[PDB]
């Protein structure tokens, strides 16, 4: 059925009627582009980024239709045939088998075509996100202690994933005995891209949480192998089986991460003996290095650093610098993340900081750094530093759990956390040391951040390292105390750091405070003057 | 504010009442307290900190303990960049030169325009009697105002100084502002108001000839100032302001340090749209005191809600109080509606309830001080936060009623709460506020 | 250790470094090269892991022909002089280079081991 | 002392909406709003009229008096409004597409404002519902049968911003606004995603989001401060287009606007209250920095433009 609204256009049996579609592509750049007639080049860079068109010749070409190819690659339009040519790689390309033209069309000209509506019968809206389902309502459960679960994302080749190839391995929920029953899940997820990375592996895994929970009927809690799955009754009697987890995962990956995956292959395997090997095989190596990772990362290896300007809602002036050892002050962005949210989303709050101009390694001084910082704060911040607390410190928003204040007495600081509601050495409770901290202003000598942030080696680098640190509430310290005593050991210090460190049930008070310092032989007492 | 430390004893004494000396370095550093508290202050470094704690604006402090209003104080020239201190105040203009009908009149509009909006009084705030020729009817109008039994502040706008000194008198009691300084009685004035540290208005003709007779002012010794930005015109006026403030602000400079007034019933010619037009804009461009004909809901009600809103603390917003709150006394049995800590959301949510008159208590969440869908797509107000606040909060005071009802433009929370509250009945109710009463009502 | 332990004899004052350097990439072994051709090789078509995107430019004319510049230094040419004029007339003719030994690190230290070098030396099709 | 004379680098930009000598600019400013003292201001504040294409029942009773023998048409409407009142340009908002409430085909609301376009010789803004989805179809057809005039298309919000940008802008060479809610680095991102798509920053205005006097209305005042100090103090160049605010689309639905004097005798007359409401909300807005306002009553019309004029001049 032919027509302007059927998208089927006839333009005419002579070869020269090809221009017809031409002049729209061209006219396109004339109308759209803004681009003034006689600039060529403008107007075919245009049509090259711009126009998806592309060309199928089919049956025997001569000179002239070869010739008008060479046209259609002039303007950016790559050309296919069933004949044999001369191949050019992405621009002049033969595919005999017909029944693959069109796919092969598709990646040519870099066409995605949006699954308007995911193939399963249950209904999937984000309004059924947490309507947790009891045991009367369930069917089927994977993971807990009941069995082993378990997810994985994990980029592969083009050549080993097949796009929408969902394939279950071993029996379905319809072999239950009806009775809730326990079975082994394991979910793989294959993702192939140009623009797809190992670093954003868990990232997109991280949206399988809720991607599972935006079906109705069934839940899914926990990460790796710590999956915790329920599916109810009811999805059994509307239809629901395990290839439309896979429909539903393949469907969200190709919506929401469509920049950098372009081929996903969804596998869920319910053997007991596959599962296991699966895991052994592909998931547990890939979460071993994705810690193993998160662990050597410092910001010597790294050369770009990441601003985030999201909470710049309250805290107008408040930029937030990412680097592998410094984590934004939320807790929740790192610098993994906020390179997976600059590639995900440009012009969006991550944005690149190069490392150029470096002017004070040891305090954390960059140029560069100090020009995106007074660019992002509309010139209200003009010099930062990184890794120094009394000297041009970073701001705070009003999301941090953690406070670090000075303490000169004790030559030292002292950290306060948001649960801890009672009093300090320094005197200001969290209250009053929040609003002297927060709102996006440089205040010398406090700053806010998260618990990670505590046992890194840049934590207050420029004054000499964590040793400075001499008070902190006891549950912090337990929470802290195994990297804090690693970090501490490799100082300059005996391992058991987080002993010599007073806390509220010992000590909260200036002079009784000091004399446990100086009498445990704290290392903040024997370092020069913080100030 | 850490500069400061240094100049202090570093002893924790705690006798200037704040715990350490870092602490005492870090509130005066703010501003909310001056240097002189220290008993062991260096006398050196006192006077030092003397000149360094001083804030580039001074506040001046008008009426008594019920009227007490304090102007100025301001530290940048945008709200977003630190905060804005002290709020404008508005003055009603009485002059001795009207019928005693009109005088009536607007004494009856001063003590009937009088509302309570989020926890703030709105009302008319001074009283601002201008001299027009006649000394007797002058003291007649004064004493007429005082005793109407009006719960206002006084300023008095004579530059006449014979008949300043004795209408001075009768309202030197109430701490007034005494307006009227020129270039040429301003001897006089500073004498009269010197002795109680009274408020003195000092207006000139152009922006140098009041900075020029406010350097001779503070010659003399007093620095209670009021300052008058003139102008014939709007424009000028306009101008006059906004230059006052940039120079003290920008320039650091402390001689136009002081809150301005602002005759606004002069510039409009008592035209009431105009009042609220040039009100809203002084009141976001350093308007400090501005006097206005006449004072109805019509001018009321939007220039005190935008006061209201501008003033706010933009780190610290406005937050009721976390509790159960009772409206329209509820009894035993009565249903049960949960809304956010933001102060909008639950002025209008209360407002809605209490309309309808239907005896329903109310729960308030930590949800951070966002509205209900700001702080859900922040994440802060969940399902979770709700059934954490409902458990603590002692709803057990009344029972036999367990239909609940939850914010509506917030529906995805409902699965949770259902399994958090098994016996309680969790509802999602409309999502429009004007759906409450009735729904209330059936 | 020995090399290490000669640090102490160092007379700084003897010391000069010119401060030239340029940076370089390389490491385009043939299944480097094979992994890099696999990137403009259509999935639909294939075959993957092969040379074939190279004959296929070869063959349609868009490369004119691959050349390596090999060899080392001679004090009877101006040193480097050859290696970077004959490679910069090959790219320009849209032949693409392949360089091994002393006329690689020619290469290298003049610049031209960078894709930037490209848009900068290159003919049209190369 | 030393006069204040601190100086910009930046320079907002014009943008031209409308055909013939009742064309309006907006932008162009290298100042503060109002401060002729520091400078120049590029143009005056332009002052807009609403419009509904269906009869206004939920308006107080003196607007629907003042309009009782045209609201019925929006030709009528319209001719009447600019006959009458002469403002700078004309709001026709399209509320019979909404979603929630009366639903219509976006070829009817064409033709509607096809008909008050091709009747009225001052500049067209038609403004659109909250629904994006409705949004987009109902811009195409609306600047698809509205060509040729140089209409204002309000609410180009992110989620369709490529669609009115292109039913807009790229085919009918018509003017955008770009909407965003209470944030500079919202309305950063959306005037960048214009900029990316081919739009320049001659061919849309922002909306950085409007709010009625004391129902969150400091947020509104600190977002247009924020714009207005980094496009021209900070010469930030994706901040640089005017600003328009539809004061009445919020100031008249608030409960001191619209309660009757029956409701809350107190309070006193509602046309009062209503028109108060709206000269307090577009005079804030219009000192913060904003360039166009939508107004309802024609009584707060000629309060604000008698504003403009006594600061301007
Ligand atoms: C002002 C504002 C802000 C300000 C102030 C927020 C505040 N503290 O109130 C700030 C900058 C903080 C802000 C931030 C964000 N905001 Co905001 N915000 C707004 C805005 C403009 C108005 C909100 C408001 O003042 N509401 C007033 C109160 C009264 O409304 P309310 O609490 O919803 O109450 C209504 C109902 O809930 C009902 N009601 C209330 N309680 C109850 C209880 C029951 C039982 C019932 C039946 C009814 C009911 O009564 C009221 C009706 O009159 C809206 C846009 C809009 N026009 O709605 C965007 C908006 C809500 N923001 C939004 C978002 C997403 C955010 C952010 C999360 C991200 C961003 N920048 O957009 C951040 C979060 C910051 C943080 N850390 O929390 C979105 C929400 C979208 C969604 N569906 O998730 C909006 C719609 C903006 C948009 N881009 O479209 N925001
Ligand atoms: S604290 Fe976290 S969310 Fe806020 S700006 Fe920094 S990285 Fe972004
Ligand atoms: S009174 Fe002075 S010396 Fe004593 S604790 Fe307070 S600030 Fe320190
Ligand atoms: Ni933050
Ligand atoms: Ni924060």
């Amino acid at each position: 059925k032919m027509g302007l609204d059927l998208r089927v256009i006839p333009l005419g049996y002579d070869v020269t009627s090809v221009i017809h579609v031409v002049t729209i592509a061209i006219r396109a750049a004339l109308i759209f582009g803004g681009i003034k007639g006689g600039q060529l080049n403008d107007i075919l860079k245009y049509t090259a980024e711009r126009v998806p068109a592309f060309v199928n010749a089919f049956g025997p070409l001569s000179e002239l239709v070869v010739s008008a190819g060479a046209g259609a690659i002039a303007l950016g339009f790559p050309v296919l045939t069933d004949q044999v040519v001369p191949e050019v790689p992405t621009l002049l390309l033969t595919q005999k088998d017909y029944d693959k033209m069109v796919k092969t069309s598709l990646e040519a000209r870099n066409i995605k075509i949006k699954i308007t509506e995911i193939p399963i019968p249950v209904s999937f809206a984000a309004a059924f996100e947490g309507e947790r389902i009891r045991k009367n309502d369930m069917l089927a459960e994977f993971g807990g202690n009941k069995t082993k679960a378990w997810e994985l994302v994990m980029c592969a080749d083009q050549g080993e994933v097949e796009d929408h190839k969902i394939e279950v391995i071993g029996p379905d929920i319809d072999t239950i005995d009806k009775a809730p029953g326990r079975m082994p899940l394991g979910m793989l997820i294959k993702v192939s891209g140009t623009n797809m990375q190992k670093d954003f592996e868990p990232v997109l895994e991280r949206r399988l949480h809720y991607f599972l929970n935006y079906i109705e009927g069934v839940m899914h809690v926990g990460q790796r192998n710590l999956t915790w799955v329920r599916i109810g009754k009811e999805a059994f009697e509307k239809g629901f089986r395990l290839k439309h987890f896979g429909e539903v995962i393949y469907a969200k990956m190709l919506d929401e991460f469509g920049s950098v995956v372009d081929k996903c292959e969804v596998t869920i395997i319910t053997d007991p003996g596959k599962a296991e090997e699966l895991e052994g095989k592909y998931a547990v190596p890939r979460y071993k290095e994705r810690d193993a990772r998160l662990e050597s990362l410092v910001d010597e290896k790294v050369d770009t650093f990441y601003s985030c300007n999201l909470c710049q809602s309250f805290a107008p002036a408040h930029v937030c610098i990412v680097t592998p050892e410094r984590l934004g002050l939320c807790g929740a962005v790192s610098w993994l993340d906020a390179k997976a949210t600059l590639e995900l989303n440009p012009t969006g709050p991550c944005q690149a900081v190069p490392k150029e101009g470096v002017v004070d390694e040891n305090l954390g001084i960059w140029e560069k750094v100090n020009e995106t910082v007074s660019k992002i704060s509309q010139g209200a911040v003009t010099s930062v530093t990184l890794y120094s607390i009394l000297q041009d410190p970073m701001t705070s928003c009003g999301c941090f759990e953690c406070i670090t204040g000075i303490m000169p007495e004790a030559n030292g600081v002292v950290m306060v956390n948001r649960e801890f509601g009672a009093t300090t050495p320094l005197g200001m409770t969290f209250g009053e040391l929040a609003s002297m901290t927060g709102g996006g202003v440089q205040t010398p000598g406090f700053m806010g951040h998260g618990r990670q942030f505590i046992a890194s080696k840049k934590f207050m680098k420029g004054e000499g390292g964590l040793g400075r640190i001499v008070w902190m509430p006891k549950e912090l310290k337990d929470f802290v105390a195994e990297k804090l005593n690693k970090t501490a050991k490799e100082l300059y210090n005996i391992d058991n750091f987080a002993d010599m460190i007073c806390d509220e049930t010992i000590a909260t008070e200036s002079e009784e405070v000091v004399k446990f310092l100086e009498e445990k032989g704290h290392p903040a007492l024997k370092m020069d003057p913080i100030m | 504010g850490l500069n400061i430390f240094k100049l202090t004893p570093k002893k924790n004494c705690k006798d200037c009442g704040f715990p350490t000396c870092l602490a005492f370095s870090m509130k005066v550093a703010a501003g909310a307290v001056e240097i002189g508290k220290c008993p062991h202050m260096s006398d050196e470094a006192m006077e030092k900190l003397a000149e360094a704690t001083a804030p580039i604006m001074k506040t001046i402090t008008i009426g008594k303990g019920d009227n007490e209003y304090k102007l100025g104080g301001e530290t940048v020239l945008f709200r977003h960049e630190k905060t804005f201190v002290n709020r404008n105040r508005f003055a009603v203009a009485f002059s001795d030169s009207m019928d005693d009908a009109e005088v009536d009149a607007k004494i009856q509009h001063i003590k009937d325009v009088d509302y309570v909006r989020i926890g703030e009084q709105m009302k008319t705030e001074f009283a601002a009697i201008k001299y027009a020729g006649n000394k007797d009817k002058y003291l007649a109008l004064i004493n007429k105002i005082k005793a109407s039994g009006v719960k206002v502040a006084y300023a008095l706008v004579c530059e006449d100084v014979a008949v300043m000194k004795e209408a001075l008198p009768l309202v030197k009691d109430e701490n007034p502002l005494v307006y009227g300084a020129n270039k040429d009685n301003f001897k006089e004035m500073v004498e009269l108001v010197k002795g109680d540290k009274l408020a003195l208005g000092v207006k000139a003709d152009g922006l140098e000839a009041l900075y020029g007779l406010v350097e001779e002012i503070q010659k003399l010794g007093y620095k209670n100032l009021v300052l008058d930005p003139g102008g014939k015109s709007i424009k000028e006026a306009f101008e006059n302001t906004v230059q006052i403030r940039r120079i003290n602000i920008e320039g650091q400079d402390r001689t136009f340090g002081y809150p301005s007034i602002i005759f606004l019933d002069e510039l409009t010619k008592a035209d009431k749209f105009m009042e609220v037009a040039l009100s809203t804009l002084f009141t976001l461009k350093y308007g400090s005191l501005l006097v206005l004909s006449d004072m109805d809901y019509s001018r009321a009600l939007p220039l005190y809600s935008i006061r209201q809103n501008v003033f706010t603390d933009p780190q610290k917003p406005m937050t009721v109080d976390l509790g159960i709150h009772g409206i329209n006394n509820p009894d035993e049995n009565s249903p049960v509606l949960c809304t956010v800590d933001f102060a909008l959301t639950y002025f209008l949510v209360s407002g809605e309830v209490e309309r309808s008159k239907v005896p329903v208590w109310m729960v308030i969440p930590d949800a951070g001080g966002y509205s209900v869908l700001t702080s859900w797509a922040a994440g802060k107000f969940t399902g979770a936060a709700i059934a954490d606040e409902i458990k603590k909060c002692g709803i057990a005071e009344k029972t036999k009623n367990r239909t609940l009802l939850i914010p509506g433009k917030v529906a995805v929370l409902k699965g949770e709460l259902e399994e958090l509250l098994p016996d309680w009945n969790i509802v999602i109710s409309s999502t429009e506020a004007m759906f409450i009463p009735k729904l209330l009502k059936e | 250790k020995e090399a290490i332990l000669n640090f102490k004899n160092r007379d700084q004052s003897k010391v000069m470094i010119p401060e030239l350097k340029c940076k370089a990439i390389l490491g385009y072994s043939v299944e480097e090269i094979i992994n890099k051709l696999d990137k403009v090789v259509n999935t639909q078509i294939g075959p993957m892991q092969t040379v074939k995107p190279l004959a296929d430019v070869l063959v349609s004319g868009v490369l004119r022909g691959a050349a390596a510049v090999v060899g080392c230094n001679n004090p009877k040419v101006v040193q480097d002089s050859a290696h970077i004029e004959t490679i910069k007339g090959l790219i320009k003719n849209d032949v693409i280079v392949v360089v091994t030994g002393c006329a690689a690190q020619a290469a290298a230290k003049y610049g031209l081991l960078q894709k930037e070098a490209a848009e900068k030396y290159a003919g049209p099709g190369l | 002392f030393k006069k204040p004379t601190q100086k910009f680098s930046g320079k907002i930009g014009e943008v031209e909406i409308g055909t013939g000598e009742k064309a309006l600019k907006l932008g162009g400013e290298s100042v503060l709003p109002f401060y002729t003292f520091d400078g120049d201001t590029g143009n005056t504040p332009k002052v807009g009229m609403e419009i509904l294409d269906v009869y206004p029942e939920d308006w107080i009773d003196p607007l629907k008096d003042i309009y009782k023998d045209v609201a019925k048409d929006p030709v009528k409407w319209a001719q009447f409004v600019e006959e009458k009142y002469s403002p700078d340009f004309i709001c026709l908002r399209l509320i019979s597409a909404d979603p929630n409430g009366t639903d219509a085909a976006p070829e009817d609301c064409a033709k509607t404002a096809k008909a008050v376009v091709e009747a009225i010789k001052t500049p067209l803004v038609v403004a659109g519902t909250g629904n994006h989805e409705k949004d987009a179809k109902l811009f195409e057809k609306v600047a698809q049968e509205t060509e040729g005039h140089n209409i204002l298309l309000m609410s180009a919000v992110e989620d369709n911003y490529k669609s009115v940008g292109a039913a807009g802008v790229m085919a009918y060479n018509d003017k955008v606004v770009a909407e965003s809610s209470v944030d500079i680095n919202l309305a950063k991102q959306i005037n960048i995603l214009m900029n990316q798509l081919g739009i320049d920053n001659t061919k849309f205005v922002d909306n950085v989001g409007c709010a009625a006097g004391g129902y969150g209305y400091e947020y509104v005042i600190s977002t247009l401060d924020r714009v207005k100090l980094a496009a021209l103090g900070q010469d930030d160049k994706t901040l640089q287009v005017p600003i328009i605010s539809p004061v009445s689309f919020e100031a008249c639905k608030v409960k001191e606007a619209m309660d009757s004097e029956e409701d809350s005798p107190q309070w006193g007359s509602q046309e009062d209250r209503t028109v108060s409401m709206e000269v307090a909300t577009a005079s804030g807005v219009l000192a913060s920095g904003t360039d166009a306002v939508i107004l309802r009553h024609p009584k707060s019309v000629e309060v604000i433009r008698n504003f403009i004029k006594e600061l301007l001049g």
